[PDB]
């Protein structure tokens, strides 16, 4: 509680889940056409034939194998279930982010226990032991050091936030060209 | 000719070009009206250019802060260098001056670092702008919502102070209708699928229409391709598929 | 009172930041947990003053059990003179919001507040806070044999704005720090190349901005010109093509853009 | 704090930078997720072929 607050995100996890439910329901009932105009309902089988035609496979391939693709899709979803529910490291990229931020904060806090050359790392200790003409120098050393630490922290945060912004722009790009539509960019989706 | 260019770019989004030619006046009017709307949207809403304006402010703001940092003691006896120069001898003025340098240097380094990060952000934005001019002006992009909302038709660049403005002309479907669809059609045991388009029904007859603009055409062997037979497709509906050759080979 | 079981020899329990967190009382050998007095940030929610002067206040991540008992006795570093608490004091995950009337209705965000709470100036005009709406609900009439096909279209010209360059600043480090002072410059010389690498960094930035504009715009090898006659199938382009009449050959929309940013 | 006041705006620009970061994160989530104008809902019956 050293003035180190964590503001809540604007959208609660509930509202975000509502958003992803919206994108899902649109993608299923309407296709890519809800990313252009208003959602246009279309049977999901015919949507799949659309997206088969979109990769050079004539759509008759879908209709004559519909049961078989359906089973492979369901089995694949089950495999994703298990792959998550067993492998802990699957979410490393998110986990890392958290750790990094947490770690930085810890370092920041720990930096309050360093003398930086002052007689003591506790401000009130100096306040209660020296008169202003001499306590001024110790206190000044503490400020110089704590300020340097804080600037370092903020700069690392700026760079990490720029990296996260790059990642979020890529995520927005993927949701646009990857959820809301079908992408021909190889190995991008 | 620009009309044929527009037919090109209609064909590029799955709408057969006849749609353009038969509506040319109507698209022309909608485009002109849309440009007028852009005129007014700018000329009224001041915040429309926020993204550029913000940039300017940020830089300006930083500079101000930098300059203001020349009015701080940093622990020295005074924030004015010449004041100390005119009041103390070198052995003592050295310490005050050193505190001023240490502080001003720290401020300058802070300023430069913020500038480096902001410049990296701007470079990211300029690389994205170059990407948009390449794939968005110089050509027609199939990447959804990357250029505009709706299917892309074209894009026109415009300059702006320390930035660029794209006018993204995009096609957005407007007035939809429900129809009963069907993945295939049994004619004679065969199962005809759409060559391009979907099968629809207005309740009594079956038509094949293109994806994105309801234009129904009588179902013909030139519209459809045969594959397999009846009993495997889920949802296939009975109908008759007209074949063009028979009336000639009957008369 | 706390339960940090000091063993008989320990006196000052310590916190991560090496601030004392518990103390054994010297007179009655009992332990006391020391919690810093409740504090937080104070943010001010205002519709633009050029519209109204009435505001709301968010006490951040503070249960406002404490806020009244603090202000009504004047325990504040804010030390207001004109402050008023209503019966409209409201509690959010972001803290306690004072002066904004909780509203059951939900509209789009106007002023973000956090945790899905968004505030706005709305009607008797007043400041209200609500749970922002995510957009209009819309169930899609999905069926296993129904398809909705458009019968018309709309050519919509959206606009989209991107920064490309930024003012090519340049700091003369040695004059900034040591304005016209040979003594101060000599002192600066002891810091070595601290002052030339700044100039190098800023020069790198500036040449990079020239590169930015080059990349964005100079993507065409030849300078084309539209023909004299504007027979483009009925499409009107005079609004974006350069006008001959204005000293710098900038079209109308380019002129509005250059008139806004300044 | 009085000693800190001699450093000028060194301490407010940090708050400004961190505030910029935070509002940017709200922007990040907005951009990534709020790409749909209307909240759709799947129909009651899950007859997706
Ligand atoms: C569905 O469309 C078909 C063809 O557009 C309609 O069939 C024609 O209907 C008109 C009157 O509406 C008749 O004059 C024609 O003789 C019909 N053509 C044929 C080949 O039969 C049909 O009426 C439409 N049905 C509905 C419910 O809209
Ligand atoms: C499409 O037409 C065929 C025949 O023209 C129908 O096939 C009949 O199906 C019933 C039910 O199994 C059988 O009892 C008949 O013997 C079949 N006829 C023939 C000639 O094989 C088929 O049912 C029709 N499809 C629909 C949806 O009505
Ligand atoms: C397609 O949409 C356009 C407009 O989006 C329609 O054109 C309008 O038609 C009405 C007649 O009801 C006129 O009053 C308007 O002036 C027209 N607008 C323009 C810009 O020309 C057009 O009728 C629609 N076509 C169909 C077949 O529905
Ligand atoms: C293209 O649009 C411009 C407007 O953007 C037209 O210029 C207008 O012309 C009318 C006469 O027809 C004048 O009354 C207006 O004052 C003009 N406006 C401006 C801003 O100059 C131009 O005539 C149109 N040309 C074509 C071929 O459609
Ligand atoms: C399609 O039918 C559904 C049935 O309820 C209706 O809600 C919807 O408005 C219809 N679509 C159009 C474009 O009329
Ligand atoms: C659609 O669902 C109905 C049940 O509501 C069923 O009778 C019909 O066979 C199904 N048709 C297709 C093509 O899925
Ligand atoms: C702001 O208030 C001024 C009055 O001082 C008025 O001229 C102006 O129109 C107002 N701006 C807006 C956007 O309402
Ligand atoms: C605020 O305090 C009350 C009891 O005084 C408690 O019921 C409530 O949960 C607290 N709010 C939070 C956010 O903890
Ligand atoms: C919202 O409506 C509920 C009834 O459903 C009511 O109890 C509550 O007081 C209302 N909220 C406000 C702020 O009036």
């Amino acid at each position: 509680f050293n003035g180190l607050t964590v503001l809540p995100p604007l959208l609660t996890d509930e509202m975000i889940a509502q958003y992803t439910s919206a994108l899902l329901a649109g993608t299923i009932t309407s296709g890519w056409t809800f990313g252009a105009g208003a959602a246009l309902q279309i049977p999901f089988a015919m949507q799949m034939a659309y997206r088969f035609n979109g990769i050079g496979v004539t759509q008759n391939v879908l209709y004559e194998n519909q049961k078989l693709i359906a089973n492979q899709f369901n089995s694949a979803i089950g495999k994703i279930q298990d792959s998550l529910s067993s492998t802990a490291s699957a979410l490393g990229k998110l986990q890392d982010v958290v750790n990094q931020n947490a770690q930085a904060l810890n370092t920041l806090v720990k930096q309050l226990s360093s003398n930086f050359g002052a007689i003591s790392s506790v401000l009130n200790d100096i306040l209660s032991r020296l008169d202003p003409p001499e306590a001024e120098v110790q206190i000044d050393r503490l400020i110089t050091g704590r300020l340097q630490s804080l600037q370092t922290y903020v700069t690392q945060q700026l760079i990490r936030a720029a990296e996260i912004r790059a990642s979020a722009n890529l995520a927005a790009t993927k949701m646009s060209e990857c959820v809301l539509g079908q992408s021909k960019r190889v190995d991008f989706c | 000719p620009f009309a044929m260019q527009m037919a090109y770019r209609f064909n590029g989004i799955g709408v057969t070009q006849n749609v353009l030619y038969e509506n040319q006046k109507l698209i022309a009017n909608q485009f002109n009206s849309a440009i007028g709307k852009i005129q007014d949207s700018l000329s009224s809403t001041a915040s429309a250019l926020g993204k550029l304006q913000d940039v300017v402010n940020q830089n300006a703001q930083a500079l101000n802060t930098l300059v203001k940092q020349l009015s701080s003691n940093f622990g020295a006896i005074s924030s004015v260098l010449n004041d100390i120069l005119s009041r103390l001898d070198p052995p003592e003025a050295e310490v005050q001056i050193d505190r001023l340098i240490t502080g001003r240097l720290q401020s300058l380094q802070t300023y430069v670092t913020q500038q480096l990060i902001r410049a990296a952000e701007i470079r990211a934005s300029a690389n994205l702008a170059a990407t948009k001019m390449s794939e968005c002006v110089l050509g027609q992009s199939k990447r959804v919502d990357f250029c505009g909302k709706g299917y892309h038709l074209m894009s026109f660049p415009q300059s702006a102070p320390h930035g660029v403005v794209f006018l993204h002309v995009t096609y957005v479907p407007a007035q939809e209708k429900n129809f009963t669809t069907a993945p295939a059609i049994c004619h004679d045991g065969k199962a005809h699928f759409p060559r391009e388009g979907v099968f629809v029904s207005n309740g009594t007859h079956w038509f094949v229409t293109q994806r994105n603009f309801y234009e129904p055409q009588i179902i013909t062997t030139d519209n459809t391709f045969v594959s397999g037979n009846c009993d495997v497709v889920i949802g296939i509906v009975n109908n008759t598929v007209y074949d063009p050759l028979q009336p000639e080979l009957d008369s | 009172e706390s339960n940090k079981k000091f063993l008989p020899f320990q006196q000052f329990g310590r916190d991560i930041a090496d601030t004392t967190d518990a103390v054994r009382d010297p007179q009655t050998l009992e332990i006391l947990d020391i919690t810093p007095c409740s504090f937080g940030g104070v943010s001010v929610i205002t519709p633009g003053t050029n519209t109204s002067n009435q505001v709301a206040v968010l006490y951040q991540d503070v249960n406002c059990t404490e806020v009244p008992v603090a202000i009504h006795a004047d325990q504040l570093t804010p030390t207001w003179r004109v402050y008023s608490t209503g019966s409209n004091v409201f509690q959010t995950r972001a803290g306690c919001l004072i002066g904004a009337e909780h509203v059951n209705n939900s509209y789009e965000c106007d002023i973000p507040i956090g945790a899905g709470i968004c505030a706005s100036y709305q009607t008797s005009q007043s400041i209200i806070a609500y749970t922002m709406s995510l957009g209009a609900e819309n169930s899609v009439a999905y069926s296993n044999n129904s398809i909705a096909i458009p019968t018309n279209f709309t050519i919509s010209v959206t606009t989209e704005i991107l920064p490309v360059s930024m003012t090519k600043t340049s700091v003369d480090c040695t004059m900034y720090i040591c304005g016209d002072s040979t003594e101060c410059s000599n002192l600066l010389l002891q810091y070595g190349s601290f002052c030339t690498q700044l100039n190098r960094a800023l020069t790198g930035i500036a040449v990079e901005q020239d590169k930015n504009t080059q990349e964005v715009f100079a993507q065409v090898k030849q300078i084309y010109k539209t023909p004299p006659i504007k027979d483009f199938g009925g499409f009107n382009f005079s609004q974006i093509l350069p006008d001959p009449s204005k000293p710098s050959k900038r079209s109308f929309i380019e002129d509005l853009l250059f008139n806004k940013v300044t």
